[PDB]
């Protein structure tokens, strides 16, 4: 209830009242009024920032090293017209088969908690998870660092969820860069630390 | 028994009884229980055929390795010339098939009626089963127990799978079905379904 | 050749209506500068006039004595395209609205106020239904045997 | 929102979306094969 809110001096509404993660009473529209939108719409958000984090290091990190030339690795807007050991459409399969699999499981933790823990092949192995979006397991939690008090765990999933957020905006930020300026991504933050008063839209 | 997709509850009529029951059925075609009944004879009938389909159709076409016959591929086995005409066979096979699947017919409405023999009236197949005879259809005495059933089963959906392949591959490839494999094995990441 | 057809490929008249519609549309073209975007449209529709007709004559149609088509329905196996296989999947089609219509309607006829959901519809279980009219035959054959198609 | 799920759920509107999709997958079927008279396969 004394939590920071987006709109200081406002009211959050009824709906968020600060037990998740990451939680400062923004939503104007009420996409999330009933629960189950709720539930779906933090699963969909952990998973995009998740995705976004590791997108925003592929694009960021090969950029930085090509720029003072440890590497010479293409630009990541052109990356996929390069031609590899295989047609496209075969990776895109073989693609769609994995994750396929992979997001499968996690289509029916959702659904039902709590039923696809076990190995299907070797039963001795299980995960050891208990929250939705968190599974847990050695397979995913080797360092045991995700159970603990609630305080540690809420600490931690804020600071993912702050960090994913931050990293949305980058990639979508990087993907908008590239489409104006037609020049990679480390080259107009050099330009603009050049001409901070200039190098501008 | 096993779950066809963790997360799913088993339709009511699926109560495991049957052999090979796996709760799959999405479409709930087997609601009503006479429907159920008829379909797993139906199933069982289609997949033992299929299996000895697939066998014919792939087998006396692994010669090409080892070089011992030489026969035409299995769509090409229809125009070769046999002593005698294609009209006469077919009436011969029409004739035995009708009395035989009449014989077996009957005892889907009514079991046990067809169990003793029509002209030596002193030899009778033992009770059984539906869709199992026995007797002299059981030579050797295999005991029938569940877990034969389930591999019957199983290995009869395999072969309607892989009969299903061997009609659609030869449609757009136009060759038959062992050297498509070898094509395969040749260049594995660029001899698929996409050509390209 | 039924009923003194004769073959499009063989019919004089269906080059000469080629011709007409061909020569038509040459003629607007003059008006138009080759690079400008008219000219461009003219000679994509004078290429799909002449696909259609190469089309036309290459299915094995009958022409008649003005050169035009003509469909044969009585159950001939070299014309089974015209109206048999098409038949079959339109009929096939409307099998699956109808099943899936009648199997939504006897679904929620169990309500408490069944009028409430014909005018706001059900979404999940219309979707749920919806997959289920791809083996309406069966389904329908399954039934009309059992007696439960016909209200008692 | 519920309350705005229900009102896409409404006749009219369910109507208007189903027919503009159906419009559509058939302007584009006509629009790969145009011309079809007779079913050649
Ligand atoms: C099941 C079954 C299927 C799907 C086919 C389908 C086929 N048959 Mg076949 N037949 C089948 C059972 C039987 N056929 C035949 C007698 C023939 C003959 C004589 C011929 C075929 C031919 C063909 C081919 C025509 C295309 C194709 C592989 C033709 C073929 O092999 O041409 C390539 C052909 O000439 N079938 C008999 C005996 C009555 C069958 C039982
Ligand atoms: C689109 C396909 C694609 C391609 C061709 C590459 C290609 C490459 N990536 Mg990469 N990457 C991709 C997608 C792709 N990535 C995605 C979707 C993510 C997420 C990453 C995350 C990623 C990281 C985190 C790193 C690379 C690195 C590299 C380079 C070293 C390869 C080895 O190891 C190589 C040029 C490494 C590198 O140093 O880049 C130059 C590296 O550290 N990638
Ligand atoms: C700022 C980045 C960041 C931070 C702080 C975290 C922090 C955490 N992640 Mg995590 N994660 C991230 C990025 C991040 N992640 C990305 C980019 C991915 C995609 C590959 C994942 C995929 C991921 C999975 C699949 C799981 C975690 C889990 C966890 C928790 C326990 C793991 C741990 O720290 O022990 C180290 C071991 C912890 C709160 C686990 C969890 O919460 O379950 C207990 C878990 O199962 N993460
Ligand atoms: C993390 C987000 C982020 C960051 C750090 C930057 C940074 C930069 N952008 Mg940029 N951008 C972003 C998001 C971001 N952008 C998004 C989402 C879009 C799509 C609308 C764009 C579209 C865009 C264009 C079209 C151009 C830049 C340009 C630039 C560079 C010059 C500064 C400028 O004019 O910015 C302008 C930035 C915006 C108009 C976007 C608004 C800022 C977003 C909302 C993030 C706000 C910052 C954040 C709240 C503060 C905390 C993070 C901080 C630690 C960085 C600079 C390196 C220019 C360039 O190439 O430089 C030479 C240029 O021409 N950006
Ligand atoms: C690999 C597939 C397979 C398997 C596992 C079985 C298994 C069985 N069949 Mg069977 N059957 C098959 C294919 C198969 N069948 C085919 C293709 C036909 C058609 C010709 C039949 C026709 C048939 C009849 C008519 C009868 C059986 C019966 C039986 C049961 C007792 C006989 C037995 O153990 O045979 C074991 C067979 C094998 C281990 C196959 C070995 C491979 C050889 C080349 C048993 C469950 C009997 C039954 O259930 O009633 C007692 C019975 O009356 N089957
Ligand atoms: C000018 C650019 C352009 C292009 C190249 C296309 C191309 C296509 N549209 Mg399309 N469309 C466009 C603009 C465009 N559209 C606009 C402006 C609208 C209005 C908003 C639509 C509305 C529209 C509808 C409603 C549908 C299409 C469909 C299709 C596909 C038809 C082929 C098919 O069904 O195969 C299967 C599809 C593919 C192989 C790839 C998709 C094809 C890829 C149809 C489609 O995708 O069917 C599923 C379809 O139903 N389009
Ligand atoms: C029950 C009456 C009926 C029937 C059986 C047909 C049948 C047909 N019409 Mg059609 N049509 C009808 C009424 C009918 N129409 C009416 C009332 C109109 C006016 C709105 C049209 C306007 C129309 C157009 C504009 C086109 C067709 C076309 C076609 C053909 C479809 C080709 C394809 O791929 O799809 C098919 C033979 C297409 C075609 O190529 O015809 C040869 C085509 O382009 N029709
Ligand atoms: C897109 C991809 C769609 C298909 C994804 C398939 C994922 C794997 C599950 C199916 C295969 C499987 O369970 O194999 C194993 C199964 C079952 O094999 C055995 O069957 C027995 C039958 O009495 C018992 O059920 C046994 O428990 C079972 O192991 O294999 C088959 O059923 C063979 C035919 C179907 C093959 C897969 C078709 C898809
Ligand atoms: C989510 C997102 C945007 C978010 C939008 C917002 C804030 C909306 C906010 C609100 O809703 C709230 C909160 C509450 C509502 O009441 C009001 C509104 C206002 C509506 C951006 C990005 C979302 C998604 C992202 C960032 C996707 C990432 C993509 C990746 C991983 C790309 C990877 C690769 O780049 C590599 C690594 C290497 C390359 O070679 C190849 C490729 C494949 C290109
Ligand atoms: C019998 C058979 C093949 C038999 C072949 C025979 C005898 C002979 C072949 C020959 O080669 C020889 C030997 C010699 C050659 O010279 C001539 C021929 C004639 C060529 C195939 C069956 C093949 C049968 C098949 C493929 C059946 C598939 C069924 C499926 C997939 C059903 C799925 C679902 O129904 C469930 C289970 C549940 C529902 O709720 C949902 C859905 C999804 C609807
Ligand atoms: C021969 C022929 C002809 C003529 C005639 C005819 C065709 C007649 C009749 C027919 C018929 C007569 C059919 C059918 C029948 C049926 C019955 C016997 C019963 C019943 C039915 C029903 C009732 C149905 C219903 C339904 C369904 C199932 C689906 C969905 C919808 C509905 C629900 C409606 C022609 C030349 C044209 C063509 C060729 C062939």
């Amino acid at each position: 209830p004394d939590r920071p809110i987006w709109f200081p001096g406002s009211t959050p509404p009824e709906w968020l009242d600060g037990s998740l993660p990451g939680d400062f009473g923004f939503d104007p529209l009420g996409l999330s009024s009933d629960p189950d939108s709720l539930k779906w719409n933090v699963q969909a958000e952990i998973v995009h920032c998740r995705w976004a984090m590791l997108g925003a290091a592929g694009i960021f990190i090969p950029e930085f090293l090509t720029k003072i030339g440890i590497l010479n690795t293409p630009s990541w807007y052109t990356a996929g017209e390069q031609e590899y050991f295989t047609d496209k459409t075969t990776l895109f399969v073989v693609e769609l088969i994995l994750i396929g699999w992979a997001e499968g499981r996690r289509w029916a933790d959702i659904i039902k908690p709590g039923s696809v823990n076990t190995d299907p092949v070797f039963p001795n192995n299980k995960l050891t998870g208990t929250d939705v979006g968190y599974p847990g397991g050695l397979w995913f939690d080797p360092l045991g660092w995700g159970s603990g008090s609630p305080a540690k765990l809420k600490e931690l999933r804020t600071k993912e969820i702050k960090n994913g957020r931050l990293a949305m905006l980058a990639v979508m930020g990087a993907w908008f860069q590239h489409i104006y300026t037609g020049t990679g991504p480390i080259d107009n933050l050099f330009a603009h630390l050049a001409d901070p008063g200039h190098a501008t839209i | 028994k096993g779950e066809w997709l963790p997360g799913l509850a088993s339709p009511d009529y699926l109560t495991g009884s049957l052999a090979g029951d796996n709760g799959f059925d999405p479409l709930g075609l087997a609601e009503d229980p006479e429907n159920l009944k008829w379909f797993v004879q139906a199933e069982l009938v289609n997949g033992r055929w299929a299996m000895l389909g697939v066998a014919g159709m792939l087998l006396p076409e692994v010669f090409t390795k080892i070089g011992i016959i030489n026969v035409p591929e299995w769509y090409d086995a229809g125009k070769e010339q046999y002593f005698a005409s294609s009209s006469t066979l077919f009436v011969i096979e029409f004739i035995l098939f009708h009395y035989v699947e009449i014989r077996r017919w009957q005892d889907i409405k009514n079991p046990g009626s067809v169990n003793q023999d029509p002209i030596f009236k002193q030899y009778s197949l033992p009770k059984g089963e539906v869709g199992y005879p026995g007797g002299i259809f059981n030579p050797l005495n295999f005991a029938p127990t569940q877990e034969a059933k389930e591999k019957e089963l199983a290995n009869g959906r395999l072969a309607m799978l892989a009969f299903l392949g061997f009609v659609v591959q030869h449609n757009v490839t136009g060759k038959g079905p062992f050297e498509n494999l070898l094509q395969h094995l040749s260049d594995p990441w660029h001899n698929t379904i996409v050509q390209t | 050749d039924i009923s003194g057809l004769t073959p499009c490929k063989d019919s004089k008249q269906f080059a000469k209506r080629e011709k007409q519609q061909i020569k038509k549309l040459e003629s607007s073209l003059k008006l138009y500068a080759p690079e400008s975007a008219p000219a461009l449209a003219l000679n994509a529709q004078i290429e799909k006039t002449k696909r259609r007709f190469d089309n036309y004559g290459k299915y094995g149609l009958l022409c008649g004595s003005d050169g035009l088509p003509h469909l044969i329905v009585n159950g001939d196996q070299r014309h089974w395209g015209e109206f048999i296989t098409p038949g079959i999947l339109f009929l096939y089609i409307a099998g699956w609205i109808g099943w899936v219509g009648r199997s939504y309607l006897i679904a929620i006829s169990g309500e408490k106020k069944p009028a409430m959901k014909e005018i706001i519809i059900d979404v999940p279980l219309a979707s749920r239904i919806i997959f289920r009219g791809f083996i309406w035959p069966v389904a329908a054959y399954r039934e009309f045997l059992n007696g439960d198609l016909i209200a008692k | 929102m519920r309350d705005l799920k229900t009102y896409l759920s409404v006749a009219p509107v369910l109507s208007t979306l189903w027919f503009g999709s159906l419009a559509g997958l058939l302007i584009e079927i006509n629009r790969l094969f145009p011309d079809a008279l007779t079913f050649p396969f």
